[PDB]
RNA sequence: AUU
RNA sequence: AUU
């Protein structure tokens, strides 16, 4: 079978694809592969989701669509804004978590003030 | 120094020959290059192609129109489209297309045979990576191929703005004589081989600054024979050095002037500006493109 | 992945042969590599040497003692010493030396023939880049060379601490049978060719963890013949990929234990600790070295 | 003649070698060459003179001794402290000035508070 | 051709 | 060998 077909089908079948993927991961499943990592200078702002690659020395920049569970499963997005935040942009993933960018974008949230990943660059609270 | 360039362009000395078509026999054929860790083959390839395009006189207008055929892949994603979107100025309309469904960062994604793509709009840049899988099948003679190439030759002639550019992927067996002839309708042209895939007969026929009329007469069969001869006699070592400095990668937005075509208004000043990447001639309304069959 | 390594080590398969000495005929002999802009050949070469040393079990004590022969150059500076100073832990005593005057970043610089260098102290690391210019002169047969090699063979046997290491530069014609034979007095050894100078017969004979006694019996003449055979039959492409990531370049200071030698105290546990880079055996007083003649 | 022989001899001959070199430069002389540039990550603190290369993205790191006029001329140093600040260390030179590191270290001064080149990284005053 |  |  082609790569990722099983997990993408399993998630697309569920009513809550995010929960389906998180449960798949908690049972030891291999994370979704073939997220598109870009070449960049790694001297960027480090913000979470940007129009061009903005990885700093501790991040990797990926094509946004390839890191979106709903994009990858070809299912409708539940985003309250009515559109995807990732498709057409670039997502910065901490290098330690770059083995599962889809899981990272699912499990984390962007600070609406500074634009950094909450818990991975945002220091507004402290 | 050649290993530090994004790739190698066909010298004019080899364009001017009149060779017979030979079988392509690359010294390093099939060899794989080691890329930066975790980088896809096509991210590297498209990055080198864009690095080379950076050295040409591409027109870069406000509200640029770029279309990318063959953007899908067996992985279900579109690395080439991601590289193009990184490269092109912000706000550039990027439309991609492929026979099979895929996920993309383009503004619109058109699924279906490229012949089902319809639009009234003209485009500023045409990138094609299309390749017919049945090309791999053994054949008696290496003849000019039709299929999508046919469509492509129509598109360039009908939907490419004057001053626009193209990069069309070809190989030893995936080629078309009329596309080579159309290359002579540009201010400049070449066959460009990326350094990361120099072990392949793949090249990109690059036409820079479309003129809409034959500036150079080109025999496509002879020219593909010339390309094969050049590849056979000039081996290229796999190299990914140019991928280590991305500081100058984004396409420089020069705000190229855009104007509408009038009846027989192409005076020599217009040809000059077109050939220097200083003018795009087309209408500039909202783009409407579809592959609905 | 060979192009991404700092260089290539002589396979064990080739050390165990019994070849006769032949002429070295490298396919790419003399070819020049393009380095990062403004980087000297010796900065690249010494950086790759240190990158390879990073993969071995070098003892790294507090107050390390490193000596570097052949550190001068026709430019009047010492790029190799600058690389060593970047690589070695802060506070490491770095002493370099050369026949001709030069400016260096070492703690002490000793000018004169290496045979004029005197010291009571033992050393933890010996780097030698020495090369006799007259080696270039045409000769009838490629015989074992004396000169500085003689001195070097004495130094290793008299002034190298147990557990210490060496890297001695040799070429097709700049070699010494006794140095090869001494390579068998270390826990591990190899001949290492940097990727940036793979078009040369130059290599670094690396001895890792000195044992003070013959662990492996080596015929120096036969082993140099084996090295030449390996170089002749295994061409290496020039490569500087490993130079693009310096994030893990500094030698890891692991605080290797230092102890003084006593009469017949070399039990097998001590050999175990010596062979893993876990022990340096020498006194640890202030170093006093000079080349005053 | 070997490279730099003329200028190094001319500077070593004068009582004030710094003035001799600055006059040589002001008359159009070619700057001293073969300052030893190091490979580094360019993610360093950017300080002027450090024990290891500390270039940032706008600097290059050189072996300190090769960038010292007095070291290069084999003449005595006039440093009031009695020793050379450059020999044995690494000097960060702004990339725009990396064509003449000896001239740069001659013409400029290090902030004793923050350790940056005054006018090329020091922001203590502003 | 999607190394 | 100091490309
Ligand atoms: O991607 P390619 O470089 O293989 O070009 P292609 O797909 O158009 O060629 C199809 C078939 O030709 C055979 N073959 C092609 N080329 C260029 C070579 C070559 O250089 N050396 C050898 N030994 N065979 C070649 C392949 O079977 C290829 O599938
Ligand atoms: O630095 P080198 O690699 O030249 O080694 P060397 O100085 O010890 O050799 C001295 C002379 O030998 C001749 N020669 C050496 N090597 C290794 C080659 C070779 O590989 N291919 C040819 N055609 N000649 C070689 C040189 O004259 C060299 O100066
Ligand atoms: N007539 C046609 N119409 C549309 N797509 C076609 C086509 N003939 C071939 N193709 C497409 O050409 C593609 C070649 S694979 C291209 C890989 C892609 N450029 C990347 O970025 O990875 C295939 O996806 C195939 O479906
Ligand atoms: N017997 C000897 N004693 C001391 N130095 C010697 C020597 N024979 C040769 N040399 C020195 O060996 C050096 C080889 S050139 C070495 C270049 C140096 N590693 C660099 O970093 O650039 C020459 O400078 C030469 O003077
Ligand atoms: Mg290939
Ligand atoms: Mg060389
Ligand atoms: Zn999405
Ligand atoms: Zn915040
Ligand atoms: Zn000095
Ligand atoms: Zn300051």
């Amino acid at each position: 079978v082609p790569a990722n077909s099983t997990v993408l089908s399993f998630c697309a079948f569920a009513v809550d694809a995010a929960k389906a993927y998180k449960d798949y991961l908690a049972s030891g499943g291999q994370p979704i592969t073939n997220c598109v990592k870009m070449l960049c200078t790694h001297t960027g702002t480090g913000q979470a989701i940007t129009v061009t690659p903005e990885a700093n020395m501790d991040q990797e920049s990926f094509g946004g669509a390839s890191c979106c569970l709903y994009c990858r499963c070809h299912i409708d997005h539940p985003n309250p804004k009515g559109f995807c935040d990732l498709k057409g942009k670039y997502v910065q993933i901490p290098t330690t978590c770059a083995n599962d960018p889809v899981g990272f974008t699912l499990k984390n949230t962007v600070c609406t003030v500074c634009g950094m990943w909450k818990g991975y660059g945002c220091s507004c609270d402290q | 120094s050649q290993a530090w360039q994004p790739g190698v362009a066909m010298p004019n000395l080899y364009k001017m020959q009149r060779m017979l078509l030979e079988k392509c026999d690359l010294q390093n054929y099939g060899d794989s290059a080691t890329l930066p860790k975790g980088i896809m083959m096509n991210v590297a390839k498209y990055t080198q192609l864009c690095q080379y395009l950076n050295t040409l006189t591409l027109a870069v207008p406000y509200n640029m129109r770029v279309i990318h055929f063959g953007a899908g892949s067996d992985k279900g994603v579109a690395p080439g489209t991601a590289v193009l979107r990184q490269w092109l100025p912000t706000g550039t309309l990027l439309v991609d297309s492929d026979l099979n469904d895929f996920v993309s960062d383009a503004d619109s994604t058109l699924i279906g045979d490229c012949a089902t793509v319809h639009t009234a709009n003209k485009w500023d840049l045409i990138i094609s990576d299309m390749y017919d899988p049945k090309t791999k099948n053994v054949t008696k003679e290496n003849d000019s191929k039709e299929g999508f190439f046919t469509y492509i030759c129509g598109f360039i002639q009908q939907k490419l703005a004057l001053g626009g550019s193209v990069a069309i992927k070809i190989t030893e067996h995936s080629w078309n004589a009329d596309l080579y002839k159309l290359m002579g309708h540009f201010a400049w042209w070449t066959a460009f081989v990326t350094n990361v895939n120099a072990s392949s007969s793949e090249a990109f026929l690059i036409g820079c600054n479309y003129l809409g009329k034959p500036r150079e007469q080109i025999d496509g069969y002879v020219m593909h024979a010339n390309y094969i001869f050049w590849r056979n006699t000039n081996p290229i070592q796999l190299s990914s050095y140019s991928l280590f400095d991305m500081s100058k990668f984004p396409l420089k937005l020069r705000g190229t002037a855009v104007m509408s075509l009038k009846e027989g208004q192409i005076n020599d000043m217009i040809l000059s500006l077109l050939s220097k990447g200083r003018l795009i001639i087309r209408e500039n309304n909202r783009v409407v493109i579809s592959s609905d069959v």
